[PDB]
């Protein structure tokens, strides 16, 4: 019983251990969605600009 | 002898309490 409740505790960290690990694989992920709008952000307005620069 | 009456109520009271808190913490 007491292998049954170190089941239950090794159970209960590694529950705590897959919210932590989808909150690793969302800190990263919306890193990722920031990265690809303000990155597209700044590389837009330096397209534009840059087609505007030398056509100017 | 109904000291331990009471006392096994209120003490096991405390014990069961205690690891129901244990069970309740694997739980929340």
């Amino acid at each position: 019983l007491g292998d049954f409740m170190d089941k239950r505790d090794a159970s209960i960290k590694e529950q705590l251990s897959g919210v932590k690990d989808t909150s690793s694989e969302v800190k990263q992920l919306e890193e990722q969605a920031n990265a690809v709008m303000r990155a597209a952000r700044a590389e837009i307005s330096a397209a534009l600009n840059k087609m505007k620069k030398e056509t100017q | 002898s109904v000291v331990l009456g009471v006392l096994i109520f209120f003490g096991k009271g405390v014990l069961s309490d205690l690891l129901d808190n244990r069970k309740q913490r694997i739980l929340n």
